[PDB]
RNA sequence: GGUGAAAUUCUUGGAUUUAUGAAAGACGAACAACUGCGAAAGCAUUUGCCAAGGAUGUUUUCAUUAAUCAAGAACGAAAGUUGGGGGCUCGAAGACGAUCAGAUACCGUCCUAGUCUCAACCAUAAACGAUGCCGACCAGGGAUCGGCGGAUGUUGCUUAUAGGACUCCGCCGGCACCUUAUGAGAAAUCAAAGUCUUUGGGUUCCGGGGGGAGUAUGGUCGCAAGGCUGAAACUUAAAGGAAUUGA
RNA sequence: UUGUUGGUCUUCAACGAGGAAUGCCUAGUAAGCGCGAGUCAUCAGCUCGCGUUGACUACGUCCCUGCCCUUUGUACACACCG
RNA sequence: CCGACUUUGUGAAAUGA
RNA sequence: AUGUAAA
RNA sequence: AUCAGAGUGGCGCAGCGGAAGCGUGGUGGGCCCAUAACCCACAGGUCCCAGGAUCGAAACCUGGCUCUGAUACCA
């Protein structure tokens, strides 16, 4: 039972994917706004975005 | 499953600042598989940072024997002792010379055991040549009197008194400051102490070591 | 290794054409 | 065509040179040829470091680190970009 | 009250081994495997992920409240590169509610070791 | 376990993992390098012993005793051979599981000989610096290895100094490197592959287009594998080296 | 005439959104809808123009196919279909 | 080959009753 | 994997 | 000479009466510059020749053909 967490994109740092379709983001998040992590987005993606987030804990690595 | 497990209570002997080590957990004694003289040798891996209350001595792992339990309370003396991994690691590196020596020795308590010694040569200040070997008969020399001091500060009374040189490091810092002569070596140590053999039981002599 | 094989080819004919001689003795 | 000044391994005064293996490929490459790169990383990366700092007990704990000296022979360090393919001109340069 | 997690983080799996202060006893041995349905997805770090936050469960439901860690690699004459599941271990085995005590590298390396698998060319392809 | 993914494989007769310990045999990490020693092959744990060795130093000796060397001789990695010891790891052959059209291969598991040691053979490697050996001259520099000489200036040393480490300067003898043609070269490149048509220091080996071929035959050595010595017939107009542009 | 075409009544097929694969397209664009011209004595399912209605998606990447530059390798130059 | 009874006595512990 | 003899 | 065994897709072969397939091969697309290879579809046969019983045969029994395998010994 995970409650759906949130964050916002503070920067996008780029567009990873094969065919470069997955946004690489930094996510603050809304909760505790100390947490900060690295995940992938897809689709079109600004800064000051707010994403739901199923599963918190995973993160992605620099240009996965 | 894990019902019939008691934990039992490690305390290390009186040489050492700190006590009770840790929790260990044996299944309930019953008869042939009794707890206590069932397991009585555990071998716990302990850094000496928590039984010195410090940081300076983060490295430098002590492995204690246990070797008697009283009444929910395992008894404990000193068993041997390590450097960490990163500690060594990080100590050996480039452009100088790796020293190092061991020996056997025999306390005068019936112990046998065996000093690894080790050192590393210093760059003086003004010296602009990028590295810094001896050669290899300077090498030998100083293994040798790592040899002789060893010997020399061992030959004591019990491995009370030897374990209370290795935690001052009296051993490395007056290696040093007997072959300063042929090259100053900074970061002299020693790193491993192994227990070989040791003698017997003796809970009397346990029992004024550990209280 | 063509050349390495090439040896090791006519090694072995050169074995097979000295055991037809030693039939023919 | 030479194609290098010392042949790609710095051996002068010897004959032999013991041999070491690939960590990658296993491939036993002179010790003197083997690209040799000493890493020593962090047990984690900086994005995973002040939670383990707001999770050590004894507190002035600092993180080890790994130091390990790996090999690699040259088909598999030019694969995993350890080292890249240079110039004529930029080749010789040791900096 | 202090445990022992040997991460054992090589490729092709990792485990997570939490033993009491001497060794002899495992508490709990959670693999990343046991929580996976793919014979590739049993080395990933999500793997390590979740088959640490079960053993973060079966801990405090077990009583240790700090832990020692001991990462391991294949050791040998083998790769000493952890695994992918080391630091992902390390990561949720401390946010998922845990206290740590001190880490430490144990993989083996030899003062020199035996022949190494894989001949004198070694692995090609 | 293993891989990109698999399966062969091990496993509730408790594998994998953890700790303690014992046996076996192998290997000697990191330190470890444009570093040393060795005639080359080669030689990295400790101490002892045994002989040997280059350099350095020398106001010691002999006095040409030297350089290179057909015949002849010593050593010569790995593999391999005869026979003991050992039998960990790894692993030709072999057996499997994958892949694939095939897969007798790369990949994964088991593995024999072998890997290790002894006694005795073998005599070859891209045995490489693809660069014989001794000698002289010629261009510059900083490194570094060993020895020695000279500097004051600090040692977590030294009953004080000396000496050891370190800084500076110079000699030899090493292993090399960086810059430049005024040189050389087909150029690549080379401070020795220079001092070559302005051609001559000495000496040994060795090539005469490509194949056939290090083949046949003869000899000789070897237990054998093979080694050393080694043609012809015929065929061919190119084969080949360096660098340029393009693809 | 092997019915040029256009009407009128009747005849009322397959086709249930199409396998492997593959094409075109980033704003009045795709797609839907008609008109005009070319051909022409007649025949426009085509081609070239024209407007009408009017979007989803993305604002990227070198993964597939290719292009340009540099470096590198080459036993290729009719040039890797070598 | 192994099983039981017999020579085959003594006391001690741990598990079943 | 491979690529007219038809110049 | 007797006695078994087997005659099934183009080839090698699976089949237990309701009743026909497997690999491969062939035919048509697809990928490719083109051929493989690979992906998707398509069509198969006088179930050796001739009878019977059997709801129901290629199978079951029998007659005819062709190959193969055995046994043909004491004198
Ligand atoms: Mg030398
Ligand atoms: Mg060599
Ligand atoms: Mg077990
Ligand atoms: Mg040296
Ligand atoms: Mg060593
Ligand atoms: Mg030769
Ligand atoms: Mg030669
Ligand atoms: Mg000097
Ligand atoms: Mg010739
Ligand atoms: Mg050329
Ligand atoms: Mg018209
Ligand atoms: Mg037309
Ligand atoms: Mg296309
Ligand atoms: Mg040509
Ligand atoms: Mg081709
Ligand atoms: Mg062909
Ligand atoms: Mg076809
Ligand atoms: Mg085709
Ligand atoms: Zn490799």
């Amino acid at each position: 039972d995970t409650q759906v967490k949130l964050a916002v994109v503070v920067k996008v740092m780029g567009r990873t994917g094969s065919r470069g379709q997955v946004t690489q983001v930094r996510v603050k998040f809304l909760d505790d706004q100390n947490r900060l992590i690295m995940r992938n987005v897809k689709g079109p993606v600004r800064e000051g975005d707010i994403l739901t987030l199923l599963e918190s804990e995973r993160e992605a690595r620099r240009l996965r | 499953p894990f019902t019939k497990k008691q934990w039992y209570d490690i305390k290390a002997p009186l040489l050492f600042t700190s006590r009770n080590v840790g929790k260990t957990l044996v299944s309930r004694t019953q008869g042939t598989k009794i707890a206590s003289e069932g397991l009585k040798h555990r071998v716990f891996e302990v850094s000496l940072a928590d039984l010195q209350n410090d940081e300076d001595q983060a490295y430098r792992k002590i492995r204690l024997r246990a070797e008697d339990v009283q009444g929910m309370n395992v008894l404990t003396n000193f068993w041997g002792m390590d450097f960490t991994t990163d500690k060594l690691r990080s100590l050996v590196r480039k452009w100088q010379t790796l020293i190092e020596a061991h020996v056997d020795v025999k306390t005068t308590d019936n112990y046998m055991l065996r000093m690894f010694a080790i050192g590393f040569t210093k760059r003086r200040p003004n010296q602009v040549k990028r590295t810094c070997y001896a050669q290899a008969s300077q090498i030998r020399q100083i293994r040798r009197k790592m040899v002789e001091i060893m010997v020399n500060q061992a030959a004591s009374c019990d491995l009370k008194e030897l374990v209370n040189k290795f935690i001052p490091e009296v051993i490395g810092k007056e290696i040093e400051k007997a072959t300063s002569s042929i090259f100053p070596l900074q970061n002299v140590y020693v790193r491993k102490v192994k227990i070989l053999k040791a003698p017997k039981f003796d809970l009397g002599k346990l029992m004024e070591v550990h209280g | 290794m063509r050349a390495k094989w090439k040896k090791k080819r006519m090694r072995r004919l050169k074995r097979k054409r000295r055991k037809m001689r030693q039939r023919s003795k | 065509t030479f194609k290098r000044r010392n042949g790609g391994r710095n051996k002068h005064g010897r004959g032999h040179v013991k041999y070491i293996r690939c960590s990658n490929c296993a491939k036993c490459c002179p010790k003197d040829k083997a690209i040799k790169r000493f890493l020593v990383r962090n047990i984690v990366e900086q994005a995973a470091v002040r939670d383990v700092q707001e999770a050590c007990v004894h507190d002035g704990y600092v993180l080890p680190k790994l130091y390990a000296k790996v090999h690699h022979c040259v088909s598999c360090a030019i694969h995993a970009h350890i080292v890249r393919v240079r110039s004529r001109e930029n080749r010789r340069n040791r900096e | 009250v202090f445990g022992v997690a040997h991460i054992f983080a090589s490729f092709n799996d990792t485990f997570i081994h939490v033993t009491d202060l001497s060794g002899r006893e495992t508490l709990v041995r959670i693999t990343g495997g046991m929580k996976v349905k793919a014979d590739r997805d049993e080395s990933s770090p999500y793997a390590a992920m979740l088959a640490s936050q079960d053993v973060a469960t079966r801990c405090k439901e077990l009583g240790i409240t700090a832990l020692h860690i001991k990462l391991r690699a294949t050791g040998g004459n083998k790769t000493k590169t952890p695994g992918p599941g080391a630091q992902s271990a390390l990561r949720a085995l401390a946010r998922s509610g845990m206290k740590i005590g001190r880490i430490e590298d144990v993989t083996p390396v030899p003062t020199d070791s035996t022949r190494r698998k894989g001949g004198r060319r070694g692995r090609r392809l």
